[PDB]
RNA sequence: CGGUCCUAAGGUAGCGAAAUUCCUUGUCGGGUAAGUUCCGACCUGCACGAAAAGCGUAACGACCGGAGCGCUGUCUCGGCG
RNA sequence: AGCCGCAGUGAACAGGCUCUGGCGACUGUUUACCAAAAACACAGCUCUCUGCGAACUCGUAAGAGGAGGUAUAGGGAGCGA
RNA sequence: AAAUGU
RNA sequence: CCUACGGGCAGGCGCCGAGGGUAGGGCCCGUGACUGGGGCGAAGUCGUAACAAGGUAGCUGUACCGGAAGGUGCGGCUGGAUC
RNA sequence: AUGUGGACCCGCCCCUUGGGGUGUGUCCAAAGGGCUUUGCCCGCUUCCGGAUGGGCCCGCGUCCCAUCAGCUAGUUGGUGGGGUAAUGGCCCACCAAGGCGACGACGGGUAGCCGGUCUGAGAGGAUGGCCGGCCACAGGGGCACUGAGACACGGGCCCCACUCCUACGGGAGGCAGCAGUUAGGAAUCUUCCGCAAUGGGCGCAAGCCUGACGGAGCGACGCCGCUUGGAGGAAGAAGCCCUUCGGGGUGUAAACUCCUGAACCCGGGACGAAACCCCCGACGAGGGGACUGACGGUACCGGGGUAAUAGCGCCGGCCAACUCCGUGCCAGCAGCCGCGGUAAUACGGAGGGCGCGAGCGUUACCCGGAUUCACUGGGCGUAAAGGGCGUGUAGGCGGCCUGGGGCGUCCCAUGUGAAAGACCACGGCUCAACCGUGGGGGAGCGUGGGAUACGCUCAGGCUAGACGGUGGGAGAGGGUGGUGGAAUUCCCGGAGUAGCGGUGAAAUGCGCAGAUACCGGGAGGAACGCCGAUGGCGAAGGCAGCCACCUGGUCCACCCGUGACGCUGAGGCGCGAAAGCGUGGGGAGCAAACCGGAUUAGAUACCCGGGUAGUCCACGCCCUAAACGAUGCGCGCUAGGUCUCUGGGUCUCCUGGGGGCCGAAGCUAACGCGUUAAGCGCGCCGCCUGGGGAGUACGGCCGCAAGGCUGAAACUCAAAGGAAUUGACGGGGGCCCGCACAAGCGGUGGAGC
């Protein structure tokens, strides 16, 4: 533009929209499972991904993803929401942390146990 | 009309140079003058001569360049590789004596209007002044 | 979307359980502690629909309908003068 | 600035208010004597007739209304700002 | 005159 | 009542006064039968509008119409092929 | 009562906004307690100072939405009062009708502000938590009292909400103090010790109080420091992985041999503490003498002394680290690009490897990278972006000369810029983290003094910008009123038949009621052939037969007048093709919608026959567009060649103003632009910031309506895009071949095998 204009308006300051609004500047947020089911992802691939619909604190009810191999989640199961979409499944924008509240870790998982809420197994005897 | 005459001068030169000519005529002022001068004193130009054209005064400014190079495009290097208005009517640039350019590491030269007149970066520093930075040249 | 039969041509828009809806107190929503009425929706319009006009409309009405406030011998329930 | 009473438009003559539907735009008209209305009328829109001794109406006729007007006029019809 | 193809 | 009494205190009156009550507006959020499109999503149905002159050159503002893309009228644009 | 002394009215005095001095008049002071008592000490009352802490006021700075554009009755000023430590509309009267706002009032949303802090090359951006400074609140509100000081957290009155006690006879409480409980939450601790020290209150002083503070406690929450060992130790066991079965790997790793030795046991044991007080001297100066350590028997010191926890992430690309197996678009991974379909370095386990290590990951958020809001430091012909075109208000910007002013700007000096932090140097805890000492500097802001180049400003002066005069030029520039001819259509007459129309071919349609084709006449509407152009005019939309009137812009020549009067332009205002709207005309041709005939699977299309609004006129609305050169306006600068329209010239040629082409240099992502810029530059305006959602929704304004203007968000995609390249394709083209058709002879398809 010109300099005169710059005094008249200035430059606008972008702003940044969140992608985890269900959390409110929180690292996590506890919730309760409403539905627990399987869904079909973007054509790109194909499978039957496990996601829960979670009613949390703030009246909110969002679809959260259940990662790993199998779980222990019927309906009324307390949960803990993480943050991070799935990309395959549209609409889901949140993960569930394992081994916290009514959702437990992945059984007989030996590698990336930091996630998957899996405690270290005994190796000797 | 010409919102800026000083820019028009510089720009007239820059236009003239890029076609490698002898002289460059430009409307006269006592302030355009002591601005040129340096360009001879620092030997960016041959120099000028106050002349008149069609009853009206101008300043034929004589252009220096360099050696007829060889290879394709034998056109010589310029003396004036770069020159641009800084302070403008759209935005006037003033600086304290501290806040003062190191144009192309000494190789370049700023030009400024001060309480003692058309100094340079080097001069204005030593006289201890600073003022309205007109332009930079190299 | 298609087939087939028929017609002079087969109801467009917009409205629609309506001063029109038989089934009917249609179903849903609002109102109420409770609403066959009323208001708002759906459309399966028995049997709306464009000058015997269609759909709206501010203002107007001793017209007809539903709700509330206020106030009452209308009433609980009658008594006296 | 004060005075009195429960009360000062101290008696008498003087609207109860709101929200929201249907119908009719509206003031008006009507079944004298059971219906005042959502019926009639209404400005306004359309169709149609009518060249002037107009069409149309009354009358056997004369005559007259139309109109002492002449298509921006007049008659008939439906719808009804 | 001449449509289409996970 | 106290005298320090032309005084003072109690005490009575008044203006303001938290807030309460009645009434009418304004903004904002949540919510509502139903309804409007919109986005994404599986190898569903109908057609062929556009990209090759796309088999009617296309796009376009407006108008009317049609199950749907679209079609047609008026004017405009070339971001239109073609002896 | 005393009056140094102070206050108040009037005076003069100086000074100057109620400061100082004085004149008179009138009002004001009190306190005693203890003694190494006859002397001192702790207090009392008035005044002026000092110092410290403040109150009020002022200039400048301080967030988002204009989809909040108008706000205001103590409102603004005055006068006089009330009030305060004192100004003031702070309150109250009265008078006036002012006060504020595109430099963003008023309204709405969020927020305690700063020193700092985080990031950043910087400029910035982000942030205000511990520490420090200030403001504000003490359950929600109101109020005053006492007081030097408060409208007061642990003081008081009242109202409300809430909770508790009670023989219920009624009353009580305010953790945002220290701990602690509950609830909420992803989540944040001990109901510890001590006044030993520092600080604070009271007292002459002992001494007292101090959940300030000094310590301890809990939490890898962070930073820092340290351990789970060291030397040796094989051609290198076993086990586990691969294996081309030869071998390779883990791997000096282990074992094993020496050595030290965290922890733990014993002893000792602090600094932090020197004053208050006490002795002499006068309790002063002075020496001197004395008590006290919560942390704690702690750190540290000595000796003795034990080989003593390792985990987490990753190993497709970015990105460092590869192999078997299982799985088979399943189970699953994912920050993006993407991996999985029976041979997966991308899933799951394993071996091995890379990377950190009492840590490793993850999520959320801030800055960087992002030059992606671009001041430093960007763009708008086709990628997102030039306002449809004018006129113009505020505003921004401004040519040549000489003065005065010195506003901006520049220099010097000075004050201020707190401490803490950060940075530099050295010390202190065995280092570091922490901590101390000292130095290093502004930025800004006040004040003083200077400089005049520039901008500004006041004054004066010119003429190159701009405006004007005179003479003229071209032109479909605009408005009004007339007028002409060709043609279509219809009506009348004549003549004249058997078909005309129409198409790819037809049909619908018209025609023996005399059509088409031909002549003559009449009425009406609309548009103007050749000229005519790749041309001209207009700011744009746009403007075309001809005549007249009214009228705008513009170009040339002469170089006369005015004297910078300029350029741009948020808002405002005006114009603005077509369609469309209202009220009246008008209606030939054409033609949405509508009907019909054909085509077709269907054909609400294309082609054909009909056909109403509309198209045309007046007046008034609507205000859109591929309103395009997809290129805003004005000025200056930077090669030429050619074609043309229109001026002037000593009419070759030169020069002026337009309309195109190719092109120097230069620009561009390329295509291309190029004195008619997209080159080099200055001024000003409009606009852009991934695609979709969407020019939609809500709000506002405008409109009769249709709609126009302004114009988002959630959500969703990992691209959407520009130009160019090579291919393929085309119911695109040119050239050419093939039993590829055609030309010609035999068959297959039927029958039986
Ligand atoms: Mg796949
Ligand atoms: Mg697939
Ligand atoms: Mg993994
Ligand atoms: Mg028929
Ligand atoms: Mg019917
Ligand atoms: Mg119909
Ligand atoms: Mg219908
Ligand atoms: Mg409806
Ligand atoms: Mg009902
Ligand atoms: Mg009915
Ligand atoms: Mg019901
Ligand atoms: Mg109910
Ligand atoms: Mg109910
Ligand atoms: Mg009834
Ligand atoms: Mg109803
Ligand atoms: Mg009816
Ligand atoms: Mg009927
Ligand atoms: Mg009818
Ligand atoms: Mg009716
Ligand atoms: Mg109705
Ligand atoms: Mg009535
Ligand atoms: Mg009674
Ligand atoms: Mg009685
Ligand atoms: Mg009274
Ligand atoms: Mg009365
Ligand atoms: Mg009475
Ligand atoms: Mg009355
Ligand atoms: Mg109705
Ligand atoms: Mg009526
Ligand atoms: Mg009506
Ligand atoms: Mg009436
Ligand atoms: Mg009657
Ligand atoms: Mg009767
Ligand atoms: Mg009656
Ligand atoms: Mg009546
Ligand atoms: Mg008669
Ligand atoms: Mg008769
Ligand atoms: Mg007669
Ligand atoms: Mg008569
Ligand atoms: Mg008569
Ligand atoms: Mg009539
Ligand atoms: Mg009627
Ligand atoms: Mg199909
Ligand atoms: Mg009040
Ligand atoms: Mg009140
Ligand atoms: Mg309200
Ligand atoms: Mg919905
Ligand atoms: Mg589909
Ligand atoms: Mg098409
Ligand atoms: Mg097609
Ligand atoms: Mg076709
Ligand atoms: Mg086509
Ligand atoms: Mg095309
Ligand atoms: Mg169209
Ligand atoms: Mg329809
Ligand atoms: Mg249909
Ligand atoms: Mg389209
Ligand atoms: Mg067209
Ligand atoms: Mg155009
Ligand atoms: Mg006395
Ligand atoms: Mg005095
Ligand atoms: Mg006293
Ligand atoms: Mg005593
Ligand atoms: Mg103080
Ligand atoms: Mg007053
Ligand atoms: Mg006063
Ligand atoms: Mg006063
Ligand atoms: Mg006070
Ligand atoms: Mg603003
Ligand atoms: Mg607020
Ligand atoms: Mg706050
Ligand atoms: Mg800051
Ligand atoms: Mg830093
Ligand atoms: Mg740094
Ligand atoms: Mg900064
Ligand atoms: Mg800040
Ligand atoms: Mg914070
Ligand atoms: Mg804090
Ligand atoms: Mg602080
Ligand atoms: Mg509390
Ligand atoms: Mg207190
Ligand atoms: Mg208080
Ligand atoms: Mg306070
Ligand atoms: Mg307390
Ligand atoms: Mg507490
Ligand atoms: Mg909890
Ligand atoms: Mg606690
Ligand atoms: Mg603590
Ligand atoms: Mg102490
Ligand atoms: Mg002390
Ligand atoms: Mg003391
Ligand atoms: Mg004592
Ligand atoms: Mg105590
Ligand atoms: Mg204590
Ligand atoms: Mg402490
Ligand atoms: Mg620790
Ligand atoms: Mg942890
Ligand atoms: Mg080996
Ligand atoms: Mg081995
Ligand atoms: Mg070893
Ligand atoms: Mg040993
Ligand atoms: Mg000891
Ligand atoms: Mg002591
Ligand atoms: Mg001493
Ligand atoms: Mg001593
Ligand atoms: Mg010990
Ligand atoms: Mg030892
Ligand atoms: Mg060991
Ligand atoms: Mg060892
Ligand atoms: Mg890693
Ligand atoms: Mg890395
Ligand atoms: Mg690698
Ligand atoms: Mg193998
Ligand atoms: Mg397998
Ligand atoms: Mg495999
Ligand atoms: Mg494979
Ligand atoms: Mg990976
Ligand atoms: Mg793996
Ligand atoms: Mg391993
Ligand atoms: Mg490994
Ligand atoms: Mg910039
Ligand atoms: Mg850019
Ligand atoms: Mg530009
Ligand atoms: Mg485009
Ligand atoms: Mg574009
Ligand atoms: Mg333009
Ligand atoms: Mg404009
Ligand atoms: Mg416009
Ligand atoms: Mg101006
Ligand atoms: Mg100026
Ligand atoms: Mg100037
Ligand atoms: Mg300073
Ligand atoms: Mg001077
Ligand atoms: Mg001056
Ligand atoms: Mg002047
Ligand atoms: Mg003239
Ligand atoms: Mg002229
Ligand atoms: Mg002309
Ligand atoms: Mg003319
Ligand atoms: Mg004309
Ligand atoms: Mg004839
Ligand atoms: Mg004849
Ligand atoms: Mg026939
Ligand atoms: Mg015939
Ligand atoms: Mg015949
Ligand atoms: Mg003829
Ligand atoms: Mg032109
Ligand atoms: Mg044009
Ligand atoms: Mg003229
Ligand atoms: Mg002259
Ligand atoms: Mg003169
Ligand atoms: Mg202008
Ligand atoms: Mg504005
Ligand atoms: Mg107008
Ligand atoms: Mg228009
Ligand atoms: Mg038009
Ligand atoms: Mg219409
Ligand atoms: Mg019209
Ligand atoms: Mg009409
Ligand atoms: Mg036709
Ligand atoms: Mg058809
Ligand atoms: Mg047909
Ligand atoms: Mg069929
Ligand atoms: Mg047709
Ligand atoms: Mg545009
Ligand atoms: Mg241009
Ligand atoms: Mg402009
Ligand atoms: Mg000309
Ligand atoms: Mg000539
Ligand atoms: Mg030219
Ligand atoms: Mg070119
Ligand atoms: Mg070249
Ligand atoms: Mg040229
Ligand atoms: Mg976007
Ligand atoms: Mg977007
Ligand atoms: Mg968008
Ligand atoms: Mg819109
Ligand atoms: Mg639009
Ligand atoms: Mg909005
Ligand atoms: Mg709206
Ligand atoms: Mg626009
Ligand atoms: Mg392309
Ligand atoms: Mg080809
Ligand atoms: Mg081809
Ligand atoms: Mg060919
Ligand atoms: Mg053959
Ligand atoms: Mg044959
Ligand atoms: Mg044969
Ligand atoms: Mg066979
Ligand atoms: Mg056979």
């Amino acid at each position: 533009p010109t300099i005169n204009q710059l005094v008249r308006k200035g430059r606008e300051k972008v702003r940044k929209k969140s992608k985890v609004p269900a959390l409110k500047g929180a690292p996590f947020r506890r919730g309760v499972c409403t539905v627990v089911r399987t869904v079909t992802p973007k054509k790109p691939n194909s499978a039957l991904r496990k996601v829960a619909k979670v009613r949390l604190t703030s009246g909110y009810e969002v679809t959260a993803y259940i990662p790993g191999e199998g779980h222990n989640l019927q309906e009324h199961s307390v949960v803990l929401i993480r943050g991070g979409r799935v990309k395959d499944l549209p609409g889901v924008r949140y993960h569930i942390v394992r081994g916290v509240y009514d959702a437990a870790g992945v059984k007989d998982r030996k590698k990336s146990r930091s996630k998957y809420g899996t405690k270290k197994p005994k190796e000797a005897a | 009309m010409l919102t800026d005459p000083i820019a028009d001068m510089l720009t007239r030169i820059r236009n003239a140079t890029r076609v490698y000519k002898e002289s460059t005529d430009v409307p006269a002022s006592r302030f355009k003058e002591e601005i040129l001068r340096i360009l001879a004193r620092e030997g960016f130009i041959k120099g000028y001569e106050r002349v008149d054209v069609d009853g009206k005064p101008y300043l034929r400014v004589y252009l220096k360049y360099g050696p007829r190079r060889q290879g394709p495009d034998p056109r010589p290097e310029q003396v004036i590789h770069h020159i641009r208005r800084i302070s403008k009517p759209g935005r006037r640039v003033y600086v304290g004596v501290k806040e003062i350019p190191r144009v192309r590491r000494g190789l370049g030269i700023a030009i400024l209007s001060t309480s003692k007149g058309v100094l340079t970066d080097r001069e204005a520093r030593k006289l201890g002044v600073g003022g309205e930075l007109i332009c930079e040249v190299w």
